[PDB]
């Protein structure tokens, strides 16, 4: 049909980093699966779980090194995993319903000896509201954060953000001072040569609500950490571990210099960013980009060999708290929420189960 | 404005490959383990265009059987894919009188000559060619070219003199320029007789070539007439601006990054080296477009695919790259030197600076510089290579045998 | 305002003293405008530059009529220095050489014809240069060439002012294999001064930056070693900025860091917090319509840099100089045994 | 002026409510008085002196006219709520009570005539003083006890809430050997209401201050047990003041740490930093012509307390609640799963 085009299309569209950050991307995979859903054909819902899923499959395959094309499509068949249960209990009329929201996930598959009753079309309507109430929880992650994370910070303290290129953190720092009157001051460090187009475009937002900043640069961090009493993160994904996927660079070592000084890290992320992985191998998790803008001088003959870094791994350890739009948590309380919004299957989303 | 056309045309090369290239074209050899006509095709895709027309001068079957089995003939690829069979060896030019007399092409489309492999946003050359068209209704072209101000003397077999306008870069003169071998031929002449309304211009020698020209449909028809031209720029735009017609001025674009194209190995082994590391962002390899590979990237540059079977007490140093399927062995050496797939590394080798295709079972302790080694040429114990060896398609070689430099044998 | 930091007057940004109060000499200036607009130094090339440039303001003399020898200079060299105290604050290889060449001043004795005022300040201080820098140096070199094995790599930092020549030595003088990575900052690209250097002459060089610092330290490492522009009367480094993250992220990963240092550059002061005594330079150079323009007329906005800052001295695994290794607790018993007595 | 921290308006100095728009309670003005003039109180304390002076102002009904009891009593209720907020901020043992209380508020139906309301809200607030804090901290007895061996020692801190039970129990009704040592801090001497009712009961106490908190650890020392004020949603403590110097100073010294805590007092809210959420307490205590008076018509001089501050969860070896052991990074698993569903 005319929607083989479409997936392709936006795989051809993902790979050459046509859309780009966590938010944009989860949008227009969100859309494409919307587009998905409205033309399949599946005759049962476990052949419908299938038809999702190898789409899901393709699509890690493309890009592996942005997560929030490839959880949404783990949350949406989790929540469409959900309702297969809910059904299949009540039909049966010996033992209803037990409708009971936590279960031990050890021990109920080590014993196993093997009216609006179907409705059939019901999987296709749930399917696009459960993508209308993922925009609508998508489009306003900021409401959670500036609800709990005023109750985390206090007024006198000097801030450091390593992260300028989050609108979280930015309207998370206009609304700080907008709203509430707690004035304070970020410090800001450039990831050169990537936040460096994006940390000066952060300081220019803030002066202009003239919240009292500065701009360290990447050298400079280490002799301002000890004045300063907390950093914050704009995330990009964060996994089971609590051990972040960050924005472009930086925050793999001054997030270090502020566990050395035991000072405090913040995190903020949108729940879209989880991510029921894990960090098997966390260079593989790392995307290291191009060797062209750290030296210009494009060396023909004696050619010395240079590295880029465009994605720091924090490990949990060095991360203190995580301001999610549904409360604050530990760092080693994070897998509890992706098994609350994924399930158990698609963690290995691949049809070739070796 | 939209509906891009396109005109790739390879297979003009043929002599600088000369010990390989008589079995497969110039345009099927592998770069990077992939045979470089989509590090083309994928650019120009980028670029949207609509359809190219593959020029295949020789061994047109064997390009044809990959382009039916490419993703180019299956019904989603940005571009309809068509080709153009060929009597041998025709120079360029004619070819687009052939064209003009077949009439298919209307409207702005791309020249590109060769095999380029680049990074730039042809998004922005639209502008630069659309502001020609506003500001000025006597323009050919634009003939994008690379800033490599860092080197001279070491961009091979042509050096040029793209001297241009300051102002509007409008293309001024062009003359071809000997080589750093010979220190006889020293001038070069500008007749000042056409430099009269210019006032400004700059002579430039750090433009290196890449023949991606975007011009309109009229020049063709400009190029009927003058039956004369059998290169593309020794003698067309030297041709085209020597007040031999008046009211046709040719205009030439320079980015400010990396764009290049395949001239022979002294810039092969330098485009692979660029390729391979890091200074071809975005397009780069790791990320497994081609024939849908498995790369993955450690650092100090090493690509490796699934089903790799590194040996113990092995070292893979700076800028390498190993395809699938493949085997090593103890004590061997790897250092910046792509090995292609499915090959059988034996002993104690000492890889360096050698493009190994696929398919290559390399002998025990005979080790290797700058010897690639194309497709099925195994080799034996105790053979060993030395520099500019560029060893052919399925060569059996015997053991304890010595080369000598640039044996180009097959 | 919340630490007024900025507003730290231990660097005066006043220039263009047109004053013809004294004859200042024309080489200085280019020195003065050598250095400060255009850093192209460490600390030990400052001092060869101070040194000699000196050096030919002392052989042109210009003795004035009624005075003596003995009773001008010192007040003429110090105006001398109040230009490059003007262009950029001392090292401590400026002072700890200043205040040496102001006490052999003083030991001169009133019966120089000026011309044996050269064969006594010219040749001294060529062997200043010679024994408190350059064979000093040199016992760094073969101090330093028996702690490293062959195979292994080198992190080092910015421009190293004496360990190029140990790298360079290592690398070609006794042909062990070598791996040398160099890291550098924005906004003095001088780590790209050792790479062309070391590349030029044939080691295996391999640049990097220090926001990707964790990528480097997950391959095979160790012995990283540093410049030092000063190390404090406790054991604290002090040197480009920069250096401490790695220092302490070389240490958190248990492999070992040494700095090159030697005994002319040891201080007799003292501090522990990094933001207390250092040097604010010239916020226009973190820009390069550009990203931003004019921090100034915009209320609220800022742009800081620092050039120096203090590793504490758990970090330093040892610190080398030219009498011997040392645990940098120790630096006092060189600050009192060595220091001046030699 | 610094941090500012003297001016946070979590608590309201202001007293003396002369208005006579409601029916307050001359009990729960006793109440009232008693808390916030001398302190006699911990947590639970708090809360069952607050549940039965409820229970006797539900006993006292006198319902209005036209009124219906479901639509009425939360509204006087919280009223009487009113005058313990401007007496003392409340607990999480208040709130977790009042919130109960008010759902079970508005379950009733309007059919009672006014003599099975105190058959279904007397009896069911004894139900809930047995259920969710008497027999629970039964269970922490139970639970307990089977984690003290013989002849060892026991360092409290303030006035213990449950586990002066414990204490007893496992000194008189098992008989096995212990020493209890309690420390406690100016200003509410409350540790030596532990130490006159466990040495009356006759344990080997040894009371102790918090400034030689040095010296009670060098001895023979393990199993240090705290009274929880509330347990936060990440693992935070959050207690009487002084508690986390012990702490760490007790997971410095290897020695573990435990707390004992019922499922009615742990929180939803979440903090990290101490003084972020907290209690200003009466800065005239801590003066008792006396040292100094007058902290007031002196310019530059301030006097502050702290009630409440945050131990971190790394040095919290066990969280003990009545449905059994726990690490303290675990607490959200009991606040999701058996707060208030049970």
């Amino acid at each position: 049909s005319d929607v083989n085009v479409t997936i392709d299309t936006f795989v051809a569209k993902l790979k050459r980093r046509q859309v780009q950050g966590s938010y944009a991307i989860a949008l227009e995979t969100l859309q494409l699966l919307m587009r998905f859903i409205s033309a399949a054909r599946w005759n049962h819902v476990n052949d419908l779980i299938e038809q999702i899923r190898d789409l899901g499959n393709s699509l890690e395959k493309a890009h592996p090194t942005a997560f929030s094309c490839g959880n949404v499509i783990r949350r949406i068949l989790a929540v469409l995993r959900d309702e297969v249960e809910e059904d299949t209990m009540s039909t049966t009329v010996t033992s209803t319903s037990v409708a009971e929201p936590l279960i031990s996930s050890m021990f109920n598959l080590l014993q196993k000896p093997e009216s609006s009753m179907k409705t059939k079309t019901d999987y296709r309507q749930v399917a696009i509201q459960g993508i209308k109430d993922l925009i609508d929880e998508i489009k306003n992650i900021d409401e959670g954060i500036q609800q709990i994370a005023i109750d985390l910070i206090h007024d006198h303290e000097i801030l450091l953000t390593p992260t300028p290129d989050s609108k979280t953190v930015l309207k998370f720092l206009i609304t700080a001072r907008e709203r509430s009157n707690r004035t304070f001051t970020v410090l800001v460090t450039e990831g050169f040569p990537n936040n460096t187009k994006n940390a000066h475009e952060f300081a220019k937002k803030l002066a202009q609500h003239n919240i009292e900043t500065l701009v360290v640069p990447d050298s400079a961090v280490f002799a301002l950490m000890s004045r300063v009493g907390k950093v914050i993160i704009g995330t990009k994904a964060v996994f089971v571990n609590g051990g972040t996927i960050s924005s472009n660079s930086g925050v793999s070592s001054v997030c270090e210099c502020a566990r050395e000084f035991r000072t405090p890290v913040f995190a903020v992320a949108g729940l879209y960013k989880l991510s029921p992985l894990y960090p098997f191998d966390v260079e593989k998790f790392v995307e290291f980009g191009g060797s062209q803008r750290i030296l210009p001088r494009m060396d023909p003959r004696k050619r010395l060999d240079t590295v880029n870094q465009i994605t720091d791994y924090v490990p949990p350890e060095n991360i203190d708290i995580y301001i999610t739009n549904v409360g604050g948590f530990n760092p080693s309380f994070i897998y509890r929420i992706a098994w609350d919004n994924y399930k158990q299957i698609d963690v290995h989303l691949d049809k070739n189960k070796a | 404005e939209d509906r891009l056309q396109a005109v790739v045309l390879t297979d003009s090369y043929e002599t600088r490959f000369m010990p390989l290239t008589a079995v497969k074209p110039r345009c099927l050899l592998p770069l990077a383990n992939v045979p470089l006509i989509e590090y083309t095709l994928e650019f120009l895709a980028k670029a949207g265009v609509h359809e190219v027309f593959l020029i295949c001068s020789s061994h047109a079957n064997q390009i044809n059987d990959y382009i039916e089995n490419s993703k180019w003939n299956l019904p989603w690829s940005p571009f309809k894919i068509t080709t153009i069979m060929s009597p041998e060896a025709r120079c360029t030019g004619d070819v687009m009188r052939d064209l003009d007399n077949r009439g298919i092409i209307t409207g702005d489309f791309i020249l590109v000559s060769g095999d380029v492999l680049t990074n730039i946003d042809f998004s922005k050359m639209l502008e630069f060619h659309k502001k020609m068209h506003l500001q000025d209704k006597d323009h050919i072209s634009t003939m994008c070219l690379s800033k490599a101000s860092t080197y001279p003397k070491t961009r091979t077999i042509e050096p040029a003199a793209f001297v241009l306008d300051k102002s509007t870069s409008r293309c001024i003169y062009y003359q071809d320029l000997p080589l750093p071998s010979s220190r006889e031929k020293t001038s070069i002449q500008i007749d000042p007789e056409l430099l009269d309304n210019v006032d400004e211009f700059v002579i430039r020698n750090d433009l290196i070539d890449c023949r991606i020209d975007i011009c309109t449909s009229h020049v063709p028809l400009i190029f009927q007439e003058n039956f004369d031209y059998q290169s593309l720029r020794t003698d067309f735009v030297k041709g085209v601006i020597s007040s031999d017609i008046l009211g046709k001025h040719i205009y030439a674009y320079l980015t400010d990054e990396y764009a290049v194209r395949v001239e022979s190995w002294q810039t092969y082994d330098t485009i692979s080296q660029d390729f391979l590391g890091r200074w071809c962002y975005p397009l780069v390899l790791d990320s497994n477009i081609q024939d849908d590979q498995t790369y993955s990237y450690e650092s100090r540059h090493i690509y490796k695919e699934k089903d790799v079977v590194l040996a113990q007490s092995c070292k893979i140093g700076k800028c390498t790259a190993i395809g699938s399927g493949t085997k090593i062995g103890e004590g061997t050496k790897i250092e910046n030197s792509v090995i292609g797939r499915n090959c059988q590394i034996g002993e104690n080798i000492r890889i360096k600076n050698s493009f190994i295709w696929d398919d290559c079972i390399i002998g025990n302790n005979s080790i290797i510089d700058h010897s690639l080694i194309a497709s099925n040429a195994t080799l034996g114990s105790n053979v060993r290579l030395n520099d500019g060896c560029i060893i052919g398609f399925n060569v059996k070689i015997d053991d304890n045998m010595d080369l000598d430099r640039n044996t180009k044998i097959s | 305002l919340e630490q007024s930091f900025d507003n730290s007057s231990l660097i005066s940004s006043v220039k263009e003293l047109l004053l013809n109060k004294d004859l200042i000499h024309p080489s200085i200036l280019l020195l003065t405008s050598h250095l400060a607009h255009y850093k192209i130094v460490g600390s030990i090339p400052r001092c060869i530059a101070m040194l000699e440039v000196f050096q030919i303001v002392i052989k042109d003399y210009q003795t004035p009529k009624g005075t003596t020898l003995s009773r001008n200079l010192t007040s003429y060299l110090s105006h001398q220095i109040d230009l490059l105290k003007k262009a950029r604050p001392l090292s401590v290889t400026m002072g700890n050489a200043i205040r040496w060449l102001k006490q052999e001043i003083s030991l001169i004795d009133p019966s120089t014809p000026d011309k044996a005022a050269k064969k006594d300040l010219c040749e001294k201080i060529g062997q200043f240069a010679k024994e408190k820098i350059e064979l000093a140096d040199q016992l760094i070199i073969d101090n330093a060439s028996t702690q490293i094995e062959e195979s292994t790599t080198i992190v080092t930092y910015g421009s190293s002012k004496v360990l190029t020549e140990l790298l360079l030595h290592n690398a070609i003088s006794l042909k062990k294999n070598i791996k040398v990575i160099v890291v550098d900052s924005r906004p003095l690209f001088e780590g790209r001064k050792m790479a062309e250097t070391l590349r030029n002459a044939g080691v295996n060089v391999m640049y990097a930056l220090i926001t990707s610092l964790d990528t480097i330290f997950n391959m095979d490492v160790d012995y990283v070693f540093l410049g030092a522009h000063s190390i404090l009367s406790n054991g604290f480094l002090y040197s480009r900025a920069g250096t401490a993250m790695l220092a302490m992220s070389a240490k958190r990963r248990n492999i070992p860091v040494l700095v090159c240092c030697e005994s002319l550059k040891f201080s007799q002061r003292v501090q522990l917090d990094s933001v207390t005594f250092n040097e604010l330079a010239d916020p226009n150079d973190l820009v390069n319509k550009n990203i931003l323009d004019g921090w100034q007329e915009l209320p609220s906005l800022n742009i800081v840099n620092i050039l120096y800052d203090l590793t504490p001295p758990e970090y330093i695994k040892k610190v080398i100089t030219e009498f011997g290794a040392l645990p940098p607790s120790s630096v006092p018993v060189i600050l009192r045994e060595y220091k001046g007595s030699a």
